[PDB]
């Protein structure tokens, strides 16, 4: 992390306008729908198998809540990325075995869901600060494969 | 591979993205050099500042060429060609910056296109530009 | 794309690996299963520990697919079309995985052969798994 | 790092029989053959066009000689990898820009002429060790993307 000044804000300005309930299940939908190979993971889950089914599923918007939950957690505790992490990242490398690079895919389609909401004010330069935080975040849970 | 109905949500999304296509192809180059800055590496002859003419004229083209795989989808590696040895024989381009590019190209149809712009459509123009990458560097395989 | 000479560097260095390919397929899994511990989620009712008859079993499998596309190379989609439904589309096995698995192959090909192994016949294996890989994903793309 | 005791006795008992001059050379020279877009970065160095002129360029070999040199200051100060590399960090990133995963791309090329050279003795757990080690100096060299 480093985050200007001014591009700390606009981040923190677009977030306050952000209905977490209903983002982080755009987001964990969208992933298994343009990336199925995170679908292995989600076997407890139920029928994933037509788009429609995935963003209409209970589970997949619960499950979400709690991942824009650790975003919210990230976004306003940069200092430590990594500390913040720690038992999450133990979670997600040698409990689930998710390679990084996922980690990365779910930041990347978060942005593309920030920016299908906010259209316009989903500015070059507000993007350019979101992809900061989310590699943050990904270097952050990823630091456990060391 | 690229289906008989992901080469239908290709077909339609950039039917709508029409007259603005060249706008569009030069605010995704805006966003690759803003976001990712290793990128601006390839163009030191540019101005990489948001008026740009250069940025905005170069918009029209990967615009262009992104057309001139939507129309001859069915065979992209005759059509984009030249391009596909520019980028590999020429520049060099290092073939992860193609996803990179592809990614701002999508949070650029995303935060212009929102009814279009369904989870369904996310993953065909996901797999239309990842065909287009493929094609790209195929020099390079 | 695979040129007329990195067919020949491939039909030549699997030429001479000959009577081996099972040996070298299985020690080839046992190096990724060892390295990247993050594949081993894909083999739970594997053995996978050293002697294993089902790592060393498997080994001739994926050195039989290996063959039947360095014969067959001209047209790897249809040989490898029903490994590249069942990792695809049974398996769901994450394409990062299959650059980790080219890289171990890569690396037993030069422990077991170091005179073939010559810079340009490292680019020619490289660039032919790089196409078995993007065979194998192309349900995913 | 971790390096159990028993990884890092592999490690430590392969380097010393490594000919660092010329492995080093044999890697960058590789690096360039099988992955040319590095060719852009090295411009200042000659011809590069046919494999044969990379492997017996005396500028390739000379500069690999400082490469096989800072995986040596890894090796074996592998407690901080992170604080040995800080000014290459400097020098990679916002400098030449080289993007992340090429760092990944040669300590993988480097694991291929590692292997090239010691045959049997190159042992799968001992291959395992060196991926380590190179993942862990290539998360040190990309830590100023952040
Ligand atoms: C920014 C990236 C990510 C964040 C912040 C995140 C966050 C979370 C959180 C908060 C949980 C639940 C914590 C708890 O139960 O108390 C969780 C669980 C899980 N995550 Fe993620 N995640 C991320 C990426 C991924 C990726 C890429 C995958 C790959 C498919 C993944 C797969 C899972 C799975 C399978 C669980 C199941 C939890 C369980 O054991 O019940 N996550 N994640
Ligand atoms: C969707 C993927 C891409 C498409 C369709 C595309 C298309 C094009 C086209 C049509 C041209 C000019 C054609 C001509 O003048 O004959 C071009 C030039 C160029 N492209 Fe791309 N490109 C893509 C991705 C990239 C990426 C990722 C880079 C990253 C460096 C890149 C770097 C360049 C450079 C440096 C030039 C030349 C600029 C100049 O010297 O005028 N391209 N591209
Ligand atoms: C060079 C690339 C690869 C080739 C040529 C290859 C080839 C094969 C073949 C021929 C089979 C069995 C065919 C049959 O029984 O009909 C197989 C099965 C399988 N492969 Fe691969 N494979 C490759 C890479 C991978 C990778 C990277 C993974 C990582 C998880 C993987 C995971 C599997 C699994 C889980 C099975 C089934 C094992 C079992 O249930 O018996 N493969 N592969
Ligand atoms: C383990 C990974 C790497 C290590 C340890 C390494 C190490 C070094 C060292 C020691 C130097 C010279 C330091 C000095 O001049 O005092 C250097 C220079 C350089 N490296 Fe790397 N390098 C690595 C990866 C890469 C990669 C992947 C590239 C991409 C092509 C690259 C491109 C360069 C270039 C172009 C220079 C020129 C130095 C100059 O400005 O004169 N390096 N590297």
């Amino acid at each position: 992390v480093h985050l200007t000044p001014e591009e700390k804000s606009a981040v923190t300005a677009l977030w306050g306008k952000v209905n977490v309930d209903e983002v982080g299940g755009e987001a964990l939908g969208r992933l298994l729908v343009v990336y199925p190979w995170t679908q292995r993971f989600f076997e407890s889950f139920g029928d994933l198998s037509t788009p429609d089914a995935v963003m209409g599923n209970p589970k997949v918007k619960a499950h979400g809540k709690k991942v824009l939950g650790a975003f919210s957690d990230g976004l306003a505790h940069l200092d430590n990325l990594k500390g913040t992490f720690a038992t999450l990242s133990e979670l997600h490398c040698d409990k689930l075995h998710v390679d990084p690079e996922n980690f990365r895919l779910l930041g990347n389609v978060l942005v593309c869901v920030l920016a299908h909401h906010f259209g316009k004010e989903f500015t070059p330069p507000v993007q350019a600060a979101y992809q900061k935080v989310v590699a943050g975040v990904a270097n952050a849970l990823a630091h456990k494969y060391h | 591979v690229l289906s008989p109905a992901d080469k239908t949500n290709v077909k339609a999304a950039w039917g709508k993205v029409g007259a603005h296509a060249g706008e569009y192809g030069a605010e995704a180059l805006e966003r690759m050099f803003l976001s990712f800055p290793t990128t601006k590496t390839y163009f030191p002859h540019f101005d990489l500042s948001h008026g740009s003419a250069q940025v905005k004229g170069h918009g029209k083209k990967v615009a262009d060429a992104l057309t001139n795989a939507v129309a001859h989808v069915d065979d992209m590696p005759n059509a984009l060609s030249a391009l596909s040895d520019l980028h590999a024989h020429k520049l060099r381009v290092d073939p992860v910056n193609f996803k990179l590019l592809s990614h701002c190209l999508l949070v650029t149809l995303a935060a212009h296109l929102p009814a279009e712009f369904t989870p369904a459509v996310h993953a065909s123009l996901d797999k239309f530009l990842a065909s287009v990458s493929t094609v790209l560097t195929s020099k390079y395989r």
